[PDB]
């Protein structure tokens, strides 16, 4: 019992809010991902690296401030504020976008301190560590999305800005550029979203409409002891009604709680990949069947050549203003339009 | 249930909360305005005024193009209102 | 095509009829419990 | 018999301090006229 | 024990494999009908003149198309709102030609699953069952509705309804932003927040249930036998469960109630998906997304630009492609 | 950059004279333009016939010259074809013609001036955006 | 049992309070009808045009005929002040009403008097109550009648010149005209109830209207529910609210129709152009503009083949070309005028277009219902400048909002209603569980 089992100790002490080991990492980084995003959404500029105003004090909303990524000429510098680019200035590293590798950074080691707390609790309490495991996709997704993806490409720009409409253009990027729509590994992260959120609805609905009668009021809520051993609802009875309803219907508790596990945390691993190929311009973008056919016939149309004069529309019209670091001059007579618009 | 910190809504609802937050929260947010009304926010964190986005005949941004270079970049664009 | 419409027409009909009556044919006593 | 000073103390007031100052900044700014 | 009275006793039997009642005599039809349509059309149907320019596009996987990119192409512009039965084309050719198929399919597949939704009243009165997951199907259901009924009526013309195709669907999606900027607008916002959020707690649900299951089985066995179907009692400790849950955040961000959370599990998606289907139905109307393309300028005047003006500028380049042979003036206002 | 006193003198006539509005008069001319223009010209397009814009070149260029205070004025009570040649208040706006347009019943000759002076100053602030359409949005 | 979030459940025995819970929501109804239209008037400027000024309520009262002069031209604000005015002053007497019923007066009614208390379950009562409200209900549509043949009249969009009040002497009353609407098809072209596009009719149908709701406000009166009805339903105050919450629904999607398309009780003048009349107005604009330039419109081939101005419709009428195809059902005054016996005259066209329709087109093409939340009028990439949305685009949104809430409150009180009424509406008897006591199904 010496001076790191009295850390220990103090360090796992149940309080209002548990630390453990887990939150040395967890507080500061946490904390300080947060901060960022919060001081550089209300006072910090994009104008240097972007020539965007992104601030509460600029004049914008809560909807299009944002932490705007680093020049292009950046690289994938680290910006560190003691970097050889800010040099130890504080105003600098803001103008140069120094925040955004702060908050990625730090969130990245946030995150894995939120899961090592995870870990810390389900061990110290007695349970299984399947939250933990579960929380593995957000990791994924927000190292793919956020470190590998920039990372493949030329810089720190093309990640995503951490803001509401940022994102919103971040989106609209990979249609136009990377035909993400098309490509198979995001159609499976979409089946997993949604999948999930189905399976949310209809577990809570089903529960709570197969309720057993355990008390006289009409709320419902109040019949419910967390130390009863009784289930709360019919299993048999909703098994009955969706066999009747849908044909099939889950007959195992077990089964059903980890199949929401499951699926959407299958649908985020899977989007996370089809973004590593993006790293790499490995996209899904054509099938060559069809461009072979239509050059030939010009009277095949499809919706999927349909989408890609969309994708050329979205490339030509905003390539200017969001690659501002290339000086792409289109004249008019050069940008697609179909008649009249 | 609990353990052992004082319950939220006791504090809440008590006179000595009130007596010592009654100043401290309206006293942060003066802080806070002064910040800005004063100025300080554009000096601290190298933000345009709305005057000084451009140069008065200047229609180009003024974008970091070097990367070790981008320091002094900046401060020459920021030279060039004056 | 008339003759179509007509089958048509007439299977709607038939199905909607079927609907109503079925509904009005004391469907609230049609249950487990109280029956009235 | 409650303490006053605790680690929940330090992690609500590391919060709620900053937020106040936040808002009285965003406050003042709806007042900025171009 | 007449004739009718033993109909009646089979169509809402509940010793049925497949609970048929009274909502199921419309269901079973109108689904059988469009069921048919629309594989019959996604494999075989000739090309389509979806916008009214005598310009077709190939849909089916005959016709070239693979599962990505076909579709049930929706119906002619030039015939908008107008009801096209097969009985009011000069002949299936011209039914095929002006999109017919379309307009069968989404009419019959709206009634069907509308009476879906009332087959889940009434078998649930018929178990004895508390009524209102019909309630959470109306989300899903009114969300169908909002891209195939509400957004043609609004624009005036079932052509830019949602196509019945993987491909298809990117097309509407992305000719959508172009027009409303649906990204900004709040009820959309909350479909985000509904569908993320319910994988979200989905996820921590199934996790949390999981991570608790009382120890019933061996290392070599799943762990899934360990619970019987109909058992009486709970199969995972729901207070182990809190008890993680609780210092995971802290204690009051965790239920210790399963009635009140399975409740939330059913409300968070729910009510996300009643907006997202009311944001699409009402810029159905043209209510659109916020617009702050040059909100910001500075002090001579000059446009500062910020990520909303580049959401624009992409917008842009979606209208300007968009059916790039089927505007003759400078305005889309449809 | 600011609304310095250069950006805002503009040409009054034809013989060269000059006025310098005030930012007073600026902003007044903005809001009353969009009060009684802009759902037609806004950012100096003519939504109606897209081929005539508010630019100060394509004003030049219309007889009566109409890129001054004066021929702006004159175009606000009489307007005229791009050539001069017929007048159209019956179609276009103006203090002639406020009977049938009635947001044009509450403005003064002040107002006219400093809508007039708006519409010079604009392109001066925002150069090709004005009158150029959606390609420069 | 209720919770305090189910708290006004605990009313549904209660006949005195919960008719002051009414009567108080009643009051709440009216003020706000007073307050917004004064509110509407302190805003208003005469020298735009209404949908310029975010106005839902003046347009509701020009539309009756009062205020408004030959063209939607305001006259006179002050029958504008006076509907205002006299709503929010009654919106007092039934707030004290309300107030007094709910907090002071008799907590239940059957005690104090047996005509003004009820059972739920009293289908002779529940009838009686019923025919009392028809009858007013017919009141109200005769007062329709009344204001359009005997005190003034109504708006007229379709008049001579421009539109004019106008007061309706000969309503329609044959019964082909007035019940052929509910059995004309909702689809385009037809337009059900929709498609209402004259005075006569309107006027018309509310005589058979209020007819009729008297009819059956007597006839439930004097009636009781027959066994046929008695076994249908379900008989309870939540399931009557229920059946209400359904019908309110169906109105709120229909009334959001009626606005989006009718320009005859929603004149243009005072709503804006409807989205197809918009649409319209822009092709007969360059129509317009191109004609004068030189070019032969019956003849330009546009870039698909068909007319770049004008073509057919499916069954052969002439129409204007390009999008606006899909809005070839779209009637309106300004553009009646040009119409022959096979669709826009081609001689009529090139000769016989004036100033007033030039005006008319340009001004609708440029109020299209398209707008922003933030109120910026136009596409979505259009720049900021016009604060703009249409009374159309927000009248609609809101009751389809509406609506759609309704059916949703309907399922939820028509389920419960019926759950409650079997008994199991607060779960499954674990003793008597159902599914236990049946066959599996394999
Ligand atoms: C799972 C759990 C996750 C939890 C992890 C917790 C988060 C930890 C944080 C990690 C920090 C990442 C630092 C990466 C910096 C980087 O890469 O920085 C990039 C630099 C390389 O620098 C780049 O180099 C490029 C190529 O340069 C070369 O080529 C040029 C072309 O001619 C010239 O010749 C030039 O002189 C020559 O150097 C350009 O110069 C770029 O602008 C410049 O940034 O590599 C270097 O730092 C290092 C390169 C080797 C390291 C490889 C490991 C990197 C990890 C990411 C691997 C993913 C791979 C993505 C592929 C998809
Ligand atoms: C008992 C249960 C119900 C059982 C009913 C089963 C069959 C119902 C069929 C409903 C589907 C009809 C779709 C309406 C199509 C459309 O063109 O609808 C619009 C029509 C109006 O039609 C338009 O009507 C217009 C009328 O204007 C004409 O006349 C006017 C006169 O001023 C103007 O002059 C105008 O210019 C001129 O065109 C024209 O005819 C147009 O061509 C025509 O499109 O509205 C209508 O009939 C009015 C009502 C339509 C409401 C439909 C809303 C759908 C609500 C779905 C809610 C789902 C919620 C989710 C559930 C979970
Ligand atoms: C004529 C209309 C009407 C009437 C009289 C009732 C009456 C009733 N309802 Mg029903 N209901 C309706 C419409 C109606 N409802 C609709 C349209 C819906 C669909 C949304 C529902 C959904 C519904 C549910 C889910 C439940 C009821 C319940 C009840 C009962 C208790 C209600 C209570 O105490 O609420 C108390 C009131 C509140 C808690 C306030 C609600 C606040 C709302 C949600 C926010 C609205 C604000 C709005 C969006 C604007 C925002 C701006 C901001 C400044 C606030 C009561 C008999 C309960 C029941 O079954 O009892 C038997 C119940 O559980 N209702
Ligand atoms: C229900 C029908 C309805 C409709 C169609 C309108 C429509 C309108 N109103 Mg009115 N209003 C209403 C009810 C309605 N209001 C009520 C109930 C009140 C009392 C609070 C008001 C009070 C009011 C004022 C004080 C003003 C308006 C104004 C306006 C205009 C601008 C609206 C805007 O920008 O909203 C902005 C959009 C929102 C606020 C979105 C709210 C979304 C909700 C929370 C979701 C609903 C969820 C469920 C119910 C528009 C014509 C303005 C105007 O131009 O007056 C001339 C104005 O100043 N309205
Ligand atoms: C239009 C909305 C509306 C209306 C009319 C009612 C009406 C009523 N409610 Mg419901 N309720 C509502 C919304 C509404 N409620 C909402 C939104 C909620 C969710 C929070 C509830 C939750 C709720 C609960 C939990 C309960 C009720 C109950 C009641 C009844 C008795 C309340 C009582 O004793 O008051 C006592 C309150 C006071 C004495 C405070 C003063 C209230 C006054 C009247 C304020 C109005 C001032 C106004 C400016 C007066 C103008 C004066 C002028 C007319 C002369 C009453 C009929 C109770 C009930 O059913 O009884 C069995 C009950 O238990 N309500
Ligand atoms: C539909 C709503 C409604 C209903 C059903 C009732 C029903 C009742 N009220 Mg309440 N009351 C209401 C609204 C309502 N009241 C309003 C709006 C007010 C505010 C003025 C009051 C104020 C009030 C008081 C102060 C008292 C009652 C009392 C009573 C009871 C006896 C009434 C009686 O014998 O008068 C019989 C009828 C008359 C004496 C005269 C009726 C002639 C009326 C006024 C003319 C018709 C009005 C017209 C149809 C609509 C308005 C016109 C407008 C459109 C311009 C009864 C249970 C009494 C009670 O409960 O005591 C225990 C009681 O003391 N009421
Ligand atoms: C608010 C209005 C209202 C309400 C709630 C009621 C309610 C009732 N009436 Mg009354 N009724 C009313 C107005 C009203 N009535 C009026 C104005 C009249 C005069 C014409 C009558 C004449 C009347 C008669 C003659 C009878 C009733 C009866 C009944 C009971 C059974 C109703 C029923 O089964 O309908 C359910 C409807 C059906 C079973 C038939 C469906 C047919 C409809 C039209 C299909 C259309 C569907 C379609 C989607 C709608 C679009 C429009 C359509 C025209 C195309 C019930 C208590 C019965 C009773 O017991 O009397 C004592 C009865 O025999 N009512
Ligand atoms: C430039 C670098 C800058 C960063 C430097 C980072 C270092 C900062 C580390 C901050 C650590 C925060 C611990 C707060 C300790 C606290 O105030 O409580 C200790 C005091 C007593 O609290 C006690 O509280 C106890 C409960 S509990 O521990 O607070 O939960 C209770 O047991 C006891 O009776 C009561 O008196
Ligand atoms: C970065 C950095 C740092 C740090 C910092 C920090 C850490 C910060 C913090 C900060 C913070 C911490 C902030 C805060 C803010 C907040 C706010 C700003 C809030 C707001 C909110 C609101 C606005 C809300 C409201 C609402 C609504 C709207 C609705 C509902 C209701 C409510 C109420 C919720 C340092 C120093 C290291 C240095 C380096 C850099
Ligand atoms: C029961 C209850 C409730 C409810 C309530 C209610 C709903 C009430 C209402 C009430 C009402 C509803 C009220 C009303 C009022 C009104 C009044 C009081 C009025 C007045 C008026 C005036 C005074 C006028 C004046 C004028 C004139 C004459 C002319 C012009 C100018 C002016 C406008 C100034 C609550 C929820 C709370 C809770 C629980 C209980
Ligand atoms: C005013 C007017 C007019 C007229 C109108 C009228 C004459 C109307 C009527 C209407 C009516 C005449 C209506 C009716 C309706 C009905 C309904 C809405 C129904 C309902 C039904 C139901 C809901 C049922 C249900 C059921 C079944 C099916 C089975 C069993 C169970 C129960 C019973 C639940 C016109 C247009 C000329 C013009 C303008 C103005
Ligand atoms: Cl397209
Ligand atoms: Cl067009
Ligand atoms: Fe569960």
């Amino acid at each position: 019992r010496g001076w790191f089992d009295i850390l220990d100790d103090w360090l796992k002490r149940d309080r209002f809010v548990f630390v453990g080991w887990s939150g040395i990492l967890l507080f500061p980084c946490a904390y300080l991902a947060l901060g960022g995003w919060l001081t550089g959404t209300t006072f910090v500029t994009s104008w240097y690296t972007h020539g965007l105003a992104s601030s509460y004090l600029e004049g914008c909303n809560f909807l299009t401030v944002a932490v705007s990524t680093p020049a292009n000429s950046m690289g994938h510098s680290l910006l560190l504020l003691w970097g050889p680019e800010a040099q130890g200035d504080f105003t600098r590293w803001c103008q140069l976008g120094g925040l955004w590798t702060f908050i990625a950074l730090h969130g990245a080691f946030g995150l894995i301190g939120f899961m090592l707390r995870q870990f810390e609790i389900a061990r110290l309490v007695g349970v299984r560590p399947y939250n933990a495991i579960a929380f593995s996709a957000p990791i994924a997704v927000f190292v793919s999305v956020f470190l590998i993806y920039p990372l493949g490409q030329s810089s720190w720009f093309f990640a995503p800005s951490f803001g509401v409409a940022a994102i919103f253009r971040f989106l609209l990027f990979f249609q136009g550029f990377h035909n993400w729509t098309l490509n198979p590994f995001h159609m499976m992260g979409v089946a997993g979203v949604l999948g999930g959120a189905l399976l949310c609805a209809i577990h809570g609905a089903t529960v709570e409409n197969t309720l057993f009668q355990d008390g006289e009021g009409a709320s419902t809520f109040r019949a419910f002891n967390p130390t009863q051993a009784e289930e709360t609802y019919s299993m048999v009875t909703a098994n009955r009604f969706w066999s009747q309803i849908f044909g099939i219907a889950f007959s195992n508790k077990r089964w059903l709680h980890f199949f929401m596990l499951f699926v959407p945390v299958t649908g985020l691993w899977m989007s996370a990949i089809g973004v590593v190929g993006l790293a790499l311009n490995l996209r899904s973008y054509d099938f060559i069947s069809q461009e072979i056919r239509a050059a030939e016939d010009p009277e095949f149309e499809t919706f999927y050549t349909k989408n890609l004069l969309l994708n050329e529309g979205i490339r030509a019209w905003m390539a200017p203003q969001d690659q501002p670091h290339e000086n792409f001059v289109f004249p008019e007579e050069v940008l697609p339009r179909g008649n009249a618009l | 249930g609990t353990t052992g910190e004082r319950p939220f809504s006791d504090i809440i609802t008590s006179v000595r909360y009130w007596v010592i937050h009654s100043i401290t929260i309206p006293a942060l947010f003066i802080a806070g305005w002064l910040f800005v009304s004063t100025g300080l926010a554009y000096d601290v964190f190298g933000t345009p005024r709305p005057d000084s986005y451009y140069a008065q005949e200047q229609r180009s941004i003024p974008l970091v193009t070097d990367r070790f270079e981008a320091k002094q970049q900046v401060e020459t664009f920021l030279e060039q209102l004056k | 095509m008339e003759t179509l419409k007509i089958t048509v027409y007439i299977v709607v009909t038939f199905f909607v009829l079927l609907f109503v009556f079925g509904f009005l044919s004391g469907d609230p006593a049609r249950n487990p419990k109280r029956k009235d | 018999s409650y303490p006053i000073f605790t680690v929940r103390w330090v992690a609500v007031h590391t919060l709620a301090v900053p937020t106040i100052f936040f808002l009285g900044a965003i406050a003042a700014m709806q007042f900025i006229q171009r | 024990a007449n004739l009718w009275e033993r109909f009646c006793n089979w169509v809402t039997s509940t010793d049925n494999r497949l609970y048929v009642g009274w909502f199921g005599v419309i269901m079973i039809p109108t689904l059988l009908a469009a069921t048919i349509c629309f594989v019959i059309a996604f494999i075989a149907a000739p090309p389509v003149d979806i916008d009214g320019i005598r310009e077709p596009v190939s849909g089916s996987l005959l016709y070239g198309n693979n599962i990505i990119t076909g579709a049930v192409v929706p119906s002619s512009n030039a015939i908008g709102l107008h009801f096209y039965p097969i009985w009011e084309a000069a002949s299936l050719d011209e039914w095929l030609y002006n999109g017919g198929p379309y307009q069968l399919i989404i009419f019959h597949f709206l009634l069907g699953a509308s009476c879906y939704m009332g087959r889940q009243w009434e078998l649930s009165y018929r178990l004895g069952m508390r009524p209102w997951i019909c309630v959470a199907y109306s989300a899903p259901l009114a969300s169908a509705f909002a891209v195939f009924l509400i957004y043609p009526i609004g624009q005036g013309s079932f052509s830019d309804g949602m196509p019945l195709g993987i491909s298809g669907t990117f097309n509407f999606m992305i000719v959508f932003q172009a027009e409303h900027n649906i990204l900004m607008h709040p009820f959309h916002q909350l479909g985000v927040a509904g569908v993320f959020g319910g994988a979200l707690f989905c996820a921590m649900h199934g996790s949390l249930v999981t991570s608790s299951l009382i120890r019933e089985t061996t290392e070599t066995e799943s762990a899934n036998y360990g619970y019987k179907f109909g058992q009486e009692e709970e199969t995972y400790n729901i207070v182990a469960a809190h008890g993680y849950f609780g210092r995971l955040i802290f204690q009051y961000a965790s239920f210790n109630n399963s009635r009140s959370l399975h409740f939330f599990l059913a409300a968070w998606p729910v009510v996300g998906v009643w907006f997202t289907a009311l944001g699409i139905s009402t810029m159905a109307f043209n209510l659109n997304g916020f617009n702050f393309n040059h909100s910001v300028i500075d002090a001579k005047g000059n446009v500062i630009n910020t990520w909303a003006d580049i959401i624009n500028r992409a917008n842009l380049g979606m209208e300007v492609m968009h059916e790039r042979n089927a505007h003759n003036f400078p305005l889309d206002l449809a | 950059a600011e609304l310095t006193p250069e950006v805002l003198t503009v040409p009054l006539n034809s013989e060269g004279k000059t006025i310098t509005l005030t930012e007073k008069q600026y902003l007044e001319g903005k809001r009353l333009f969009q009060y009684a223009c802009a759902s037609c010209h806004v950012g100096g397009i003519t939504k109606t016939n897209p081929s005539l814009d508010l630019r100060t070149e394509t004003l030049a260029l219309a007889t009566p010259p109409r890129d001054n205070i004066e021929g702006l004025v004159d175009y606000m009570k009489n307007p005229t074809t791009y050539d001069g040649e017929q007048e159209i208040a019956e179609v276009h706006p103006s203090l002639r013609s406020a009977d049938i347009f009635p947001k044009m019943r509450n403005l003064t000759e002040k107002d006219l001036v400093a809508i007039a002076g708006h519409i010079l100053v604009e392109p001066k602030i925002l150069g090709d955006k004005w009158g150029g359409g959606k390609v420069y949005y | 049992g209720f919770a305090w979030w189910a708290g006004n459940a605990r009313l549904i025995n209660l006949s005195g309070k919960l008719l002051g819970a009414h009567v108080a929501h009643a009051g709440l109804i009216v003020f706000w009808a007073g307050a917004m239209t004064l509110f509407e008037l302190a805003h208003f400027i005469p020298e735009k045009p209404m949908y310029e000024q975010g106005l839902i309520l003046i347009p509701h009262i020009a539309t009756l005929g009062w205020g408004v002069g030959p063209g939607g031209e305001v006259v006179d604000t002050f029958p504008f002040f006076v509907v205002g005015v006299v709503h929010l002053i009654s919106s007092a007497v039934l707030g004290f009403g309300g107030v007094y019923h709910a907090i002071r007066g008799p907590e239940t009614l059957e005690e104090y008097s047996s005509f003004f208390g009820y059972d739920w379950k009293d289908k002779n009562k529940m009838t009686t109550i019923l025919g009392f409200h028809l009858i007013v209900l017919g009141i109200g549509a005769l007062l329709l009648v009344a204001k359009a043949m005997f005190f003034g009249g109504l708006y007229d969009t379709w008049a001579p010149g421009g539109g004019d009040v106008r007061v309706i002497t000969n309503p329609t009353l044959d019964p082909r005209v007035i019940f052929g609407y509910l059995l004309k098809s909702p689809f385009g072209g037809e337009g059900w109830i929709v498609s209402v596009n004259n005075l006569e009719d309107v006027v018309g149908g509310h005589i058979w209207i209020g007819l009729i709701c008297i009819a059956g406000g007597i006839w439930h009166i004097l009636t009781t529910p027959f066994g046929w009805a008695r076994r249908a339903f379900i008989w309870s105050g939540e399931a009557y609210l229920s059946y209400s919450l359904g019908a309110l629904s169906m109105m709120g999607f229909i009334a959001t129709c009626f606005v989006w398309f009718n320009n005859t009780v929603y004149p243009s003048e005072f709503y804006g152009p409807t989205g197809p009349e918009a649409s319209q107005a822009q092709a007969m604009t360059f129509l317009i503009r191109d004609q004068k330039l030189g070019a032969n419109v019956g003849s330009a081939q546009g870039p698909t083949g068909l007319g770049k101005y004008l073509m057919r419709s499916p069954t052969g009428e002439i129409i204007f070309g390009g999008e606006t195809m899909r809005f070839w059902d779209f009637r309106g005054p300004w553009l009646e005028p040009l119409r022959g016996p096979n669709g826009l005259d081609l001689n009529k066209i090139k000769n016989d277009i004036q100033p007033w329709q030039e005006r008319r087109a340009a001004e609708y093409m440029t109020h299209a219902p398209l707008g922003s939340l933030n109120s910026v009028g136009g596409v979505a990439t259009e720049i900021n400048s016009v604060n703009f949305v249409s009374p159309r685009s927000w009248l609609a949104t809101s009751h389809f909002v509406l609506a759609f809430f309704f059916l949703v409150g309907h399922l939820w009180h028509a389920g419960r209603a019926r759950a409650a009424a079997a008994g199991f509406e607060k779960g499954i008897d674990r003793e008597s569980e159902p599914v236990l006591s049946m066959p599996s199904l394999d």
